[PDB]
Formats: structure tokens, sequence, C-alpha cells
RNA sequence: GGUACCUACCAAUCGUAGCGUGUCGACCAGCUGCGAAACACGCAGCUGGCACUGGCGCUGUAGGUAC
């Protein structure tokens, strides 16, 4: 039962630092490599550096050479990467993985955790503002209306958006957050629903934005 | 530092067909290398280990092999959970390599948007910033047009747009184009219009409204 | 006088008076299997060097010893 837990994500400024660990189970990280490998938004994977089992030799990609470290503990079965004079170019989403065992998968990495964020920037954390997108009372057809909302001015990443506090699932569309000119992030979620139950159906909105520790829930329903 | 080139990019086949990913090596790494699975979100999943060795519980469709420098990762029959990115792996030196990855989307017939458009709310107005949205809803292919129109004039430079991924249901796309203005300025115009273009509609589709209705 | 042992026999070339021999092992480098193991480390096998170890076989020139 392996299983790797990523931790210490989080949003830090240029020139900043953060270390991130990974917490293990079901083996003993020093008998295995152990590998750290980041993914910028929507790219592609990329190696980041690595620590070999019984001799503690490290290795490091070109691009965080001399700025970040690899670690690792036993009496406490976890790994860490410490990440110094971080750039922009360093937010990502970073996964810790395993090596599997020589003789069985080769030098394949056989176990990954769920990845924490980490984001570099010189902007300040903010909540989002949540606005409604009213379904269209005048000139809709029977059973085809679509409702949303407006998840507006926030950052950094990420904000999850539920309908009726997890019950409404069929037919929603959370669109991927765009970053606006004013450095803000903004996203929709919409969902498509019968016109019939427009006015005999209250739909809810559940916004939530971690880094600002914000929760808000919208109502939206027909206007005038 | 060795290089992994990898090949396609991206492609969208049909259920049943054949798929092969190409990944050419700088140089030797011998048969160190490894093919990996992502879907949208999830951490990468082991597929095949030592260029042709099968990961133990992975479909026997998935099957990698090598030619020198190239490595070729093929499904044989392409299933529709096989939607996904791929990798390929450098494991003979350090630093590790990734190739770029192949992002394989599942092919289906031509579908029409449904289009809705969504005026700003009065409580947003009352920020001093208007949002106009304009849904497209279950399309495919996931080409589609969209311009805004202010009282007849052709807006540019002021919209932002936002594709989902491709639905596991019914394989379709969906899109969000969000107009921005000031207060005034949208307070100080009518007809706000949305017109979208895509395959499957014989001609362009507009979707409008009245500022107060 | 004979047999046996011992001491010495320019320089260079591992060594040797000289000829041949590259050894359990030691050292340098490489490859492979295995050790929870890409490097480092441990065990084992092999390959090429090296000649630390200066042994072994053959065979002299004298001097000496023993019989
Ligand atoms: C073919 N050749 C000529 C040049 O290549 C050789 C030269 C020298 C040797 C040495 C030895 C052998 N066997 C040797 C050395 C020391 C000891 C000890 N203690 C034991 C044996 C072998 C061959
Ligand atoms: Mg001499
Ligand atoms: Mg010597
Ligand atoms: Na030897």
């Amino acid at each position: 039962e392996v299983q790797l837990v990523e931790s210490g994500g989080g949003l830090v400024q240029p020139g900043g630092s953060l270390r991130l660990s990974c917490a293990a189970s079901g083996f003993y990280i020093s008998y295995s490599s152990i590998h750290w490998v980041r993914q910028a938004p929507g790219k592609g994977l990329e190696w980041v550096a690595s620590i070999s089992p019984y001799s503690g030799s490290t290795y490091y990609a070109d691009s965080v050479k001399g700025r970040f470290t690899i670690s690792a503990d036993t009496s406490k079965n976890t790994a860490y990467l410490q990440m110094n004079s971080l750039r922009a170019e360093d937010t990502a989403v970073y996964y810790c993985a395993r090596q599997g065992y020589r003789r069985r998968s080769g030098r394949g990495f056989d176990y990954w955790g769920q990845g924490t964020l980490v984001t570099v920037s010189s902007a300040s954390t903010k909540g989002p503002s949540v606005f409604p997108l009213a379904p269209s009372s005048k000139s809709t057809s029977g059973g085809t209306a679509a409702l949303g909302c407006l998840v507006k001015d926030y950052f950094p990443e990420p904000v999850t958006v539920s309908w009726n506090s997890g019950a409404l699932t069929s037919g929603v569309h959370t669109f991927p957050a765009v970053l606006q000119s004013s450095g803000l992030y903004s996203l929709s979620s919409v969902v498509t629903v019968p016109s019939s139950s427009l006015g005999t159906q209250t739909y809810i909105c559940n916004v939530n934005h971690k880094p600002s520790n914000t929760k808000v829930d919208k109502k939206v329903e027909p206007k005038s | 530092d060795i290089q992994m080139t990898q090949s396609p990019s991206s492609l969208s086949a049909s259920v049943g067909d054949r798929v092969t990913i190409t990944c050419r090596a700088s140089q030797s790494v011998s048969s160190a290398v490894a093919w990996y699975q992502q879907k949208p979100g999830k951490a990468p999943k082991l597929l095949i280990y030592s260029a042709s060795s099968l990961y133990s519980g992975v479909p026997s469709r998935f099957s990698g092999s090598r030619s020198g420098t190239d490595f070729t990762l093929t499904i044989s029959s392409l299933q529709p959970e096989d939607f996904a990115t791929y990798y390929c792996q450098q494991s003979y030196s350090f630093p590790s390599t990734f190739g770029q990855g192949t992002k394989v989307e599942i092919k289906r017939t031509v579908a029409a948007p449904s289009v809705f458009i969504f005026p700003p709310s009065d409580e947003q107005l009352k920020s001093g910033t208007a949002s106009v949205v304009c849904l497209l809803n279950n399309f495919y292919p996931r080409e589609a047009k969209v311009q805004w129109k202010v009282d007849n004039a052709l807006q540019s430079g002021n919209s932002q747009e936002s594709v989902t991924e491709q639905d596991s249901k019914d394989s379709t796309y969906s899109l969000s184009s969000t107009l921005t203005l000031s207060k005034a300025d949208y307070e100080k115009h009518k007809v706000y219009a949305c017109e979208v273009t895509h395959q499957g509609l014989s001609s362009p589709v507009t979707k409008s409204f009245n500022r107060g209705e």
C-alpha cells in the first residue's frame, strides 16, 4: 500500500524561499531513489531533482542547480525539496515520485504523489468576487436553460466551484481560470438545466478560494 | 544534456485507431526509457519501463519499442479511456529528461454549439465594471470563432476566451468568452451581441440583448 | 675431483649472472550478476593493464661450506 503525499506549497515572492515535504507510507524511502518533478500550468513534465539511496548522492537539473536542495530524513519517513532564490519560471505543480525497484520496473517512477502548487509572483493574495449569470427568463425554450457564476478578481490559484453543495454535477462546466490584464484571475462555472425548474428550484454556486480562506455561496435566479 | 524530442505534440483519433508516438534521444540512452500516461490534473502513471517492458497492471494494448535512439509507444487499438497526455523519459544519465508530451484526444461527429448570452449583474455594475459572458456549449471540434458587437460595433482586445477539456461523457467542448467594459461604457450602449461561427453551423449564430430588458 | 647447499656476478630491460614463467594475493581501469543499490559502498565472476609481492623452473661463471 504505497503512497506519497506532498505538502508545503503556496505563494512566495521572487527571490523568496520555500521547503516542500513529501511523506511516504507503505515503504521506507531509504531503500528507493526519490525524485522531484515539476509541471508548469499547461506545460510538460520537467525533472527537477533526485536523491539516491545508501549514498545520499543528489542530482539536479540545470535550471535549478545551485538554488534547490533535495534531502531526506528516515527517522520520519519523509523527503524534502528546499527552494531558494525562486524565480517566476519556477511556478508549477511539484510532484514527489518513487523510482521503482531495479529488478521489477527498471528506472521507471512507479508511484507519484498528488502534487502541490507553488506560485512565485510579486502580486498579493486576494479573494474573488462571485457574481451571478442569471438564466435568461426573456427568450428561453422549454427544457433548455443555462445559468452560472462568475468568479472574478482573485489571486493566486486555485478556486473550487461546486453547485448545490455537491448535489448538482450533471451538465456543469467550470472553465479554466484566465489571467486578466489586471494580474488577477477570473473564471466562470456554468450549468444547463430545464427551464421548467427555473422557478421551482433554487440554484446555489459554492465558490472557495483557499489562499484567501474565502468561502462564498451565490444564489442564481432569473431577473425582474 | 540529453534531449528527448517527442512527436506528435497532439492528435485527435477515433476509438479503435492505432496510435504511435515517437521520442528521439539526442544521443544514446541505451534502453533506460520509460513511458507515462497523465490524465488532466492527475499525477502521471507508469506505463512502460526499460523501453519495452510493460508495467504491472497496464493493458496489453500498450507497447513500447526501441530502434537505436528512436523509442515508440504504440496503442494498438485506442480505447475511449486512453484519452490523456503521454510522456517519454530517459533515465540513462543525469539530469533526467522528459519529452514534450503528446496530447491524445478522442474524435467524434461534428456537434454545433448551444449559444447563450449573459449580461452583467447589477451587483457587479455597482462596483464600476461590467462583464458580459457568451457561452458556447457542447460542440465539436474545438475550433470556434466568437465575435463581440456593441451597437453593431466590432469589438477587439477587450475579451478573453477559455475552453474546457473534452467532456468524458460526450467528448464535446465548452467555451466562454468574457467581454469587460467600464460601468460608464456599458451603460452608454444598448445592443450587446455575440456572434459564433463553427463548422456545424450553416451560418453564424448571434445571441444578443438590449441593456435593461 | 664428484654431488648438494650458500655468497656474489656492469648498464638498460619487471626480475634475474642469464633464460623462461605474470602467481592465492596486492594495485589501476573496465564489464557483468547480486546486495531494497544508475553514483558511492559490500560480495562474486570475468577482461585488459601493472609487476607491489620478488616466488618458481632451467642453466652457468668463480669463491666458500658440507660430505
Ligand atoms: C612472462 N614474463 C616476462 C615478462 O612478461 C614474466 C615475468 C615475471 C613473472 C613473475 C612472476 C610469475 N609468475 C612472479 C613474481 C613474483 C612472485 C612472488 N612473490 C611470484 C611470481 C612472470 C612472467
Ligand atoms: Mg644489471
Ligand atoms: Mg619489486
Ligand atoms: Na594474482
